């Protein structure tokens, strides 16, 4: 029969832990890292591209900052290919509330619905659960801005600040050692930059190698805007925090 | 070897065996005994009810599947109520749209196959029980021994489960006498609680023990047990 | 019988790799080079037809193959892979697409779809990935020329030059010597040619490699005329004569 | 199509994948509850392996399945978010059948159901995940108090606790809970919850959060300060010896 | 047919006529158009007589299954939703029944519930169901206090069907009358029009038209 | 690995076995019929003094005429429970009577053996034996005062008295000299009684102890707990008097 | 049909509901009230099919409650309207269509603004004023149209309410059995148990 | 490696299916029989083991006619005989229906055939424990065929398979040497009882029963018949007088 060439994706160890979500999560922590920083005025979003080349084509590129709605958007630390097919159901699924209830869908509803169609992969079906970890930056009237996270067992938490993928045991020490409830977009910028400087496995930390996204309400004019950062736009933010 | 290739019963061993059909096998020689044997107007059942303490029931080994039909089992018993039941639908078919009693003879092919589907396929199991199959239809008095194996055979006499062998042989020897035990039932009967009795050892069959079933010429297939059988003891 | 293997067949391991995409990507390593160069005005893709006997015919059988008239695939690992999923591709641009829009896909959609595709096979029950990459070669009105290589996780990215199989890591490294953003297509396909020569042992010629281009529209390639906005496929696959007119350029 | 049978017997007569289920929970954060003679208190412990949190928006422990029940767990966080749907869609199932909100009995009976089923169906494995539901029977004042684990087992506490070091904190209620008198009072109840998170959460006024729930649907959870002063009340009984 | 059931001072007053009919052939006089679902349920019949016999006596074995699982009585609100629902599912098939569960309950007090085909379920105190409706409607609502005795209860509901027998050629037989308390319900006998309408002539004085 | 469904070399069911070990494990229940009804005994067994006790439900209806008492994985009756229950709803609103102990037996049994990945007989979408007996007791008409005994098996046998549990093979023994043709009621629950507390590592009380009988006049009933508290006096009395 | 009514004034929005339920030739109950409350500031009216018209309140009903207790969160007046107008759209084009009309007023806490949206059973949604749905309309728009004005106080929008009732109990064919009463604002959703003569 | 045997579908390093070959042996295992084409016909014979004086004579019948025209018999596992029967019952009834005609032997064969083959495609599945020889008399004269485990079958002059299979064959081709003009249905049936009887040497040690059937144009008609009485006892004798 076939019983015999199962893994069983799905089964507890004798510790009570799930091995491929265990497994999967240790496939993420190889993945570039990824940190996302809270603020009062709006949120910020950094990734570092994972291996790169002189002939990557880096402004037709996106391999760790999605935009999932005009309020949400996601950084990504595993399997992109896995990471896609997420975004798009998630995409999907904000545009059947929106022609549901005739409002945008709040940050949580939608984490929370991703999260439960991971936490499946967890249960049932015998399938390989997906290797991906998001960090949700997002704004609706209820919270304001609000930072979640998410990872192969369906869990997901708030946070301030908080980073996936490699060395995040060093980036997070690093962020609860200088963030502040009273940042400022820029500082939190300025924040998010400095940690990846520091924890990056490579020799300096250069524009090509980096993603950035903000979400802020822009001043002069009351709604919400995201903001997925150019090429060019990264290598200024780059000399301008003094990393040159 | 046979470790592995007896996992399931879709695998067959390097000498061409099914050791989940053989297994299930098994358990019918660890049933309880029951003896068949007909004539030419009677076929008759006759088999030792088992128990498990002396506070308990000796469970039931005789199943009637119509006016005609009916049979004895070994082995387990929910796989004995699965077929009984297929072979009373079989039976209720043929009347309701032939208007015709079922063939002894048909109603052995049609438990064969059933079998044989269990034992062919991954999933299933084989059924770990064996039957008895006596029945008077246009042709006669009928005698049919099923095994889980999907074999089926028509036969003068014979007897399974526990040192089944020792009535078996009798049979064998008795042949030609029973053979012709034609319009005398008891006669038939005594001479079928003598077969089962040569594979005693434990006891002796006493009234709420013993179990007897039978069917002719002009008889229903009907059940004796308990007071029943007294005059048989 | 029914396909009874419902579970993945690629899992995770204690280390965190997905084998079965691993061993996928070593099929693709032993697999003949291929590349993509993407020029100012137009984008090539070429591979050699390593022809598997000389009795055979190896025009029959092409590595190079159009998706839409605007975009192009070739590829490196397993061929039968990647023949179905050429078939996949060109109907998936239909369904997914053009029967929805009534216009072909640009180049990133395709190629997302094909990725889609792909990663399935690393998911899906009773299945195994995909024994190859392939590099797509396409343009759009909105993006312009573009080149996408495209994994057998489903991972894709944008190129400006690349190769991808046996000899990739060298044939890589020349392309990042002759590459800059001022090519024209004539340019890359001659350095196109140049990479392809060091990956070749035997024969070089028209009729050893195969080679394509996205470029100009060639109404000569359209089938009828009368309708203004219709100028033609973008897609021309090069012609053994064409192919050796540039090799004694070389 | 996935229908392998995960949890199966042992030759000793035992499920591993159910009974590894319960290992999943002795290492989930700790929960308890204790029954007042008019109200049922919960409280739950604050892991911190990691600390810079949004506590506005991260999901709380306790969960209000109607407005006179809340449920609890320890184990699993992804399953429990799929137990305590199904158990407020059963809620409002049974308001539009039965004109009438569930009894507190008849919740755990449902949402025990659900975790024994996938104890024995194929192609699933069982939830890691042991619930504490409390509240009030509709126009009932007597407090209640159930606990479901994995196998689907359930039944009603004077005051219970699961998780991990439960050994610890119910060995603290079995010598300090006396069923003669009850905390008699919602703050008497609640102290003796905190006391009981103490023996454990190892000082934590940001790691001890509590919900007290009272008859006819009133149900409120305390805030850090709240719940702070009954920490520092605690810790003077003890220095006051 | 002719169906009432009325709340008042001492609990609920059920009366039912027994004539079942196939057009204008009288197909029988001793039909039981109430049905006990338990000690304290009442169920009554009007419309088809296998939808509402069947159905009604479905809902019997629903409301038992109740009282095996919850380890308590079903509510009479509970009891009338279960034939409501199960009914609403058929809406459009022609099921064919006008309703009306009665009981009582700690919880609820004395009840009654009307429920239709149609799928409609109502609360109230009084409800005539069947043909002959209006008839018991009229003789009913113009004697009916909240405070009536037990004794005189009884005996409006019984002379309303009564009216109703006379005047709907649809409705007659005999009364079956019932009375429910928190104690259950009590059967009242069966009384057959054809001694009841000249006993309750002569003794009422009323029925002035018809000859005697 | 191996399916759920395999046989051993001795013709035994793997899954079934190791089933009864399960049931092994469970609290006592003991059942004893006599001409008078059928008394089911059970031990509650908390496994804290915290635990309400009183909502531990080891013994349920079945309908007025059938009761019921489990033993072994208790979750996992629950389903048999609610099957039973509808059966025998069922088959009296089709014949208009009570179903037959034996009958509602036999329909419980028939869930055991629906279990496997895909056995070659019908539909059995189960991916284990239940791990749990059952002791059913009722009364019909024409096999008056029963007992039954349910395995995961799918085999019942009937008992004038019966043990199941962890002090089952004990108790089994006790029932055996204990029996006879002619207990009465109340010789059969002080005798429930009397061997439970023989077997349970607690002190018998009325609070990790149940009793219940069913008889022809009043059907199916749990004994409340003061009522048992009684025949607990009365058997700790008949006890020291010799 | 059935009489539904809603007006939306200053600071809350007001339903009117007639109280009879009748089958053929017998008023069968003229206490009805043809109402569900959705949510603490949200209130739906219904009039149509006998059976329909309940079931789907309570449905409806089902849905806003659920969602507000996994959300901790009340949806506002016109979240709920668009919930409510998919699950009429979807079921006209359904086996057997819910065949009810209703009136939503809700009381939106975030803009601290009364809401009435009338819905037919097609899924036709409008926000307006004041609403009906019925022969009603027939008669109450043109007076409403006449007697209505913007800044009116809750009192002022039961007088106008008033002068409808008297309308409709005038010319209307059907004895409708007067109206039950309710306010939608702020506050949440109140009865007022005084209209028999107010 | 190794284990290549222990599922179905599987090619061992040297491209076998052994799960097939170990079904051969259920097959060597078996019973005797043969097939015998004559000049208008053919006939089947079969060795029946009588276990003991219990066996009712002449009532376990094995060989089986499948439409009206056409004899099968077998040797292994006899359920597997019955079941390939059943299919092919169910494949004639198909082909008449449709085409009016019943079923040539040719296509008729390719049915069991493809039947058997796809046994061999799936782990799921086991193969067959049965060897048949089966055919009959169509539109263009009779055919005699026999089918393997492994769903490889040809048209055969005359053929055997079961333990006495190597005397049986050797019988066999003595007959098609000394009669290339073609055998008689009537000097078949006895020639076929003679084989069978002396292939019942590899198995001496048990009594036996002999069953013959036939299909001839002439003697039959085209329909396939038991051969009974007379027509078998002088079969039974010619045997018996050659067996000496």
């Amino acid at each position: 029969g076939s019983r015999r060439y199962d893994s069983r994706t799905t089964i507890f160890s004798p510790e009570g832990r799930l091995y491929q979500v265990e497994y999967a999560l240790e496939s993420i922590s190889h993945a570039g890292t990824a940190i996302g920083i809270m603020a009062s005025d709006g949120i910020v979003l950094a990734a570092e591209r994972k291996v790169t080349s002189t002939l990557l084509e880096q402004d037709t590129s996106t391999e760790k900052l999605y935009k999932l709605n005009d309020k949400i958007a996601v950084a990504v630390a595993g399997l992109t290919a896995d990471a896609e097919i997420l975004i798009n159901t998630a995409r999907i699924h904000a545009q059947n509330y929106l022609k549901t209830y005739n409002e945008d869908i709040p940050v949580e509803i939608l984490v929370r619905r991703l999260s439960d169609i991971k936490q499946g992969y967890t249960q049932h079906g015998g399938l390989r659960p997906f290797g991906v970890s998001f960090i949700y930056a997002g704004y609706d009237d209820r919270y304001g801005y609000q930072l979640y996270t998410s990872n192969p067992s369906g869990n997901y938490t708030g946070w301030k600040a908080i980073s996936v993928g490699a060395n995040t045991s060093a980036a997070q020490t690093l962020l609860q050692m200088d963030y502040k409830d009273d940042m400022k977009v820029d500082d939190a910028i300025e924040l998010a930059l400095k940690t990846l400087s520091k924890t990056t496995d490579s020799s300096a930390l250069t524009y090509d190698r980096l993603e950035f996204a903000t979400i802020r309400k822009g001043a002069n004019d009351g709604e919400v805007y995201q903001k997925i950062f150019k090429p060019q736009e990264i290598k200024d933010i780059l000399v301008k925090t003094g990393i040159t | 070897f046979r470790n592995n290739y007896d996992g399931d019963t879709v695998t067959f061993s390097p000498t061409g065996r099914l050791f989940q059909v053989e297994y299930a096998l098994e358990a019918i020689k660890q049933g309880s005994v029951t003896v068949g044997l007909r004539s030419n107007t009677h076929a008759v059942l006759v088999a030792l009810k088992r128990n498990a303490d002396e506070l308990s029931s000796y469970q039931k080994k005789i199943i009637k599947c119509d006016e005609h039909m009916g049979l004895s089992l070994a082995g387990l018993a929910p796989d004995a109520r699965v077929l009984s039941n297929y072979l009373r639908q079989q039976c209720n078919y043929s009347s309701l749209v032939f208007n015709r009693k079922l063939a002894v003879e048909r109603a052995g092919h049609l438990l064969c196959d059933k079998a044989q589907k269990n034992t062919q396929s991954y999933g299933g199991r084989p059924y770990g029980v064996g039957l008895l199959i006596i029945g008077y239809d246009k042709s006669g008095a009928h005698l049919l021994e099923f095994q889980p194996s999907g074999n089926v055979t028509e036969l003068y006499g014979t007897a399974i489960g526990a040192r089944s062998q020792g009535a078996k042989t009798y049979l064998e020897r008795t042949l030609d006498t029973f053979i012709k035990i034609d319009g005398n039932p008891d006669e038939l009967i005594k001479a079928g609680v003598e077969a089962i009795s040569q594979s005693l050892r434990d006891e002796s069959l006493t009234v709420d023990n013993l179990s007897i079933a039978i069917v002719g010429k002009d008889t229903p297939f009907t059940i004796y047990d308990g007071e029943a059988v007294a005059k048989y003891i | 019988m029914t396909d009874r293997y419902s579970f993945s067949l690629t899992t995770f391991s204690p280390s965190g790799k997905l084998g079965q995409i691993d061993y996928a990507l070593t099929a693709v390593k032993q697999g003949v080079t291929s590349l993509g160069i993407k020029a100012t005005n137009g984008v090539v893709i070429a591979t050699e037809k390593k022809s598997s006997s000389p009795l055979a015919m190896s025009e029959t059988l092409s590595k190079v193959s159009l998706l839409t008239p605007d975009i192009g695939a070739v590829y490196s690992g397993m061929g039968p892979d990647y023949r179905v999923l050429v078939d996949k591709s060109r109907k998936v641009a239909h369904t997914s697409y053009k029967r929805i829009y009534g216009e072909y896909p640009p180049t990133k959609l395709l190629v997302s779809e094909v990725a889609k595709i792909m990663q399935e096979a690393t998911q899906s029950g009773g299945v195994r990935p995909f024994g190859v990459s392939l590099l797509i070669a396409g343009h759009d009105e909105f993006n312009g020329f573009s080149l996408y290589q495209v994994d057998p996780s489903g991972s894709y990215f944008p190129w400006k030059a690349t190769a991808i199989g046996k000899g990739s890591v060298a044939a890589k490294t020349f392309l990042e010597k002759r590459w800059n953003d001022e090519l024209e297509l004539e340019d890359a396909i001659h350095i196109a040619l140049l990479t392809l020569k060091e990956s070749v042992e035997g024969e070089f010629n028209g009729d050893t490699i195969e080679l394509a281009i996205i470029g100009d529209e060639n109404p000569d390639l359209l089938g009828y005329t009368g309708i203004p906005t219709d100028k033609g496929p973008r897609f021309r696959k090069l012609t053994s004569q064409e192919i050796n007119d540039r090799l004694e350029a070389l | 199509g996935y229908d392998r049978a995960l949890s199966i017997f042992s030759p000793d007569g035992h499920i591993f994948q159910v009974e590894y289920a319960l290992e999943a929970v002795k290492r989930g954060t700790c929960a308890v509850g204790v029954k007042g003679k008019n109200c049922v208190v919960l409280g739950c412990e604050r892991r911190s392996t990691l600390k810079l949190q949004d506590t506005r928006i991260t999901p709380s422990k306790v969960s209000k399945i109607d407005s006179h029940v809340v449920l609890s767990f320890s184990g699993l966080n992804a399953d429990s978010r799929i137990l305590i749907e199904k158990a407020r869609v059963e809620a409002q199932s049974h308001r539009l059948t039965l004109e009438d909100p569930v009894t507190v009995e008849y919740l755990t009976r449902y949402v025990a159901g659900v975790q024994q089923r996938y104890t024995q169906s194929g192609g699933v494995r069982p939830f890691g995940v042991s619930t504490l539901i409390a509240g009030f029977d509709p126009r009932d004042d007597e407090p209640k108090l159930y606990q479901t684990e994995p196998s689907g087992i359930y039944s009603s506490w004077s005051a219970q606790t699961i998780g991990r070091n439960s050994k610890t904190v119910r060995e603290f209620l079995e010598k300090n809970y006396d069923r003669k008198e009850p905390p008699a009072t919602v703050e008497e109840c609640v102290k003796l919850t905190v006391r009981s998170l103490l023996e454990v959460v190892q000082t934590g006024a940001k790691n001890i959060e509590i919900t007290v729930v009272k008859p006819d649907s009133d149900i409120v959870a305390l805030s850090s300060e709240e719940i702070n002063q009954y920490v520092t009340q605690i810790e003077q009984e003890k220095q006051e010896q | 047919t002719t169906t009432l059931a009325f709340r008042f001072q001492g609990g609920i007053i059920v009366a039912v006529d027994s004539r079942a009919t196939a057009g204008n052939w009288v197909a029988s006089q001793t039909v039981k158009k109430v049905i006990e679902i338990n000690p304290f349920l009442l169920g009554t019949m009007a419309g088809g007589a296998a939808d509402c016999q069947f159905w009604e006596t479905w809902l019997g074995s629903q409301c038992r299954l109740h009282e095996l699982r919850e380890k308590e009585r079903i509510s009479v609100a509970a009891a009338s939703k279960i034939l409501s629902n199960l009914v609403y599912q058929y809406k459009g098939a022609g099921l064919s029944m006008g309703t009306m569960i009665c009981g009582y309950t700690r919880k609820e007090g004395p009840t009654i519930y009307y429920v239709d085909s149609d799928g409609t379920r109502l609360k109230g105190d009084i409800f005539c169901v069947g043909s002959g409706q209006t008839f018991a409607y009229g003789v009913l609502d113009s004697n009916y206090k909240w405070d009536l005795s037990v004794e005189d209860a009884l005996y409006l509901g019984k002379r309303s069907i009564l009216a109703a027998a006379h005047r709907d050629a649809y409705s007659g037989g005999s009364v079956n009358l019932y009375h429910v308390t928190e104690d259950g319900w009590i059967y009242h006998g069966n009384h057959d029009v054809g001694e009841l309408f000249w006993k309750v002539k002569e003794e009422e004085g009323s029925f002035n038209n018809v000859i005697g | 690995d191996r399916g759920v469904s395999t046989f051993s070399p001795e013709g035994r069911l793997f899954q079934v076995e190791y089933s009864l070990e399960a049931i092994k494990l469970g609290s006592t229940a003991i059942g004893i019929a006599t001409k008078e009804g059928v008394v089911l005994g059970v031990e509650k067994r908390a496994t804290s003094p915290l635990l309400e006790s009183d909502s531990i439900e080891k013994i349920v209806e079945i309908d007025r005429h059938i009761g019921c008492a489990m033993s072994g994985l208790t979750a996992d009756a629950r389903s048999m429970i609610e099957h039973a229950r509808t059966a025998a709803v069922t088959h009296n609103l089709y014949y208009d009577e009570d179903i037959n102990v034996e009958s509602l037996t036999q329909s419980v049994c028939d869930l055991a053996l629906r279990f496997g990945e895909g056995a070659s007989g019908e539909e059995r979408l189960m991916s284990r034996p239940f791990g749990v007996a059952l002791l059913i007791a009722g009364h019909d008409a024409d096999d008056g005062y029963q007992l039954f005994h349910a395995e995961p098996s799918g085999t019942f046998y009937r008992y004038n008295a019966k043990a199941i549990g962890s002090g089952s093979e004990g108790a089994q023994a006790e029932l055996l000299n204990e029996w006879h043709s002619s207990l009465t009621l109340k010789e059969a629950e002080l005798l429930v009684l009397k061997i439970l507390k023989q077997v349970m590592e607690e002190k018998l009380d009325e609070n990790n102890a149940q009793l219940s009988c069913i008889t022809k006049q009043d059907g199916f009933k749990i004994y409340d707990n003061e009522k048992t508290a009684e025949l607990i006096k009365e058997l700790k009395e008949k006890e020291a008097a010799e | 049909m059935d009489i539904i009514l809603g007006i939306r004034v200053q600071d809350s929005v007001i339903l009117a509901s007639s109280k009879a339920v009748t089958r053929g030739i017998s008023v069968l109950k003229d206490s009805d009230d043809k109402t569900r409350q959705l949510s603490p500031h949200t209130l739906m009216s219904f009039a149509g099919e006998a059976g329909d018209t309940v079931q789907f309140a309570e449905y409806i009903q089902a849905n806003i409650q659920l969602y507000s207790i996994r959300e901790d969160y009340e949806l506002s007046p016109q979240a709920v309207s668009s919930f409510v107008r998919q699950e009429l759209a979807k079921s006209i084009r359904s086996r057997r269509p819910y065949q009810v009309n209703v009136l939503i007023g809700g009381y939106d806490k975030k803009k601290n603004k009364p809401e009435l949206y009338q819905i037919d059973y097609l899924g036709t949604k409008v926000e307006l004023p004041y609403g009906a749905h019925g022969y009603s309309g027939f008669y109450t728009f043109s007076l409403l149209d006449h007697h209505y004005r913007p800044d009116m106080t809750t009192e002022e929008g039961l007088d106008l309410l008033k002068l409808c009732v008297q309308e409709l109990e005038k010319r209307m064919p059907m004895d409708f059995k007067g109206v039950i009463v309710k306010i939608v604002d702020k506050d949440g959703i109140r009865q007022v148990d005084d209209f028999q003569a107010q | 490696g190794t284990g290549y045997d222990l599922s179905n579908s599987v090619f061992s390093p040297d491209g076998r299916n052994f799960q097939v070959e170990y079904a051969v042996k259920a097959v060597e295992n078996g019973t005797t029989s043969i097939g015998i084409k004559c000049n208008d016909g053919v006939v089947f014979a079969v060795e029946k083991l009588i276990t003991s004086k219990l066996l009712v004579p002449q009532k376990n019948v094995k060989i089986q006619v499948v439409d009206r025209h056409i004899g099968c018999v077998y040797s292994g596992l006899i359920p597997d005989g019955r079941h390939l029967v059943n299919r092919g019952r169910e494949e004639a009834a198909s082909f008449k229906k449709l085409y009016k005609t019943p079923i040539p032997i040719p296509a008729f064969a390719d049915r069991l055939g493809q039947y058997v083959q796809a046994h061999t495609l799936y782990n799921s599945v086991r193969p067959f424990g049965v060897s048949t020889i089966f055919g009959g008399v169509d539109k263009n004269g009779a055919h005699l065929y026999m089918l393997e485990p492994s769903g490889s079958y040809w048209g055969y002059k005359g053929a055997a398979t079961g333990k006495g299979r190597q005397s049986a064959k050797a019988e066999l081709e003595k007959l098609v040497d000394h009669h290339p003009e073609g055998l008689s249905a009537r000097e078949a049936v006895k020639q076929a009882a003679k084989i069978i009887y002396l292939a019942h040497e590899d198995n001496k040690e048990k009594d036996f029963e002999l069953e013959i059937s036939w299909c001839s144009l002439s003697e039959t008609n085209g329909l396939h018949k038991f051969v009974k009485g007379d027509l078998l006892q002088e079969a039974i004798d010619f045997a018996q007088k050659e067996i000496n």
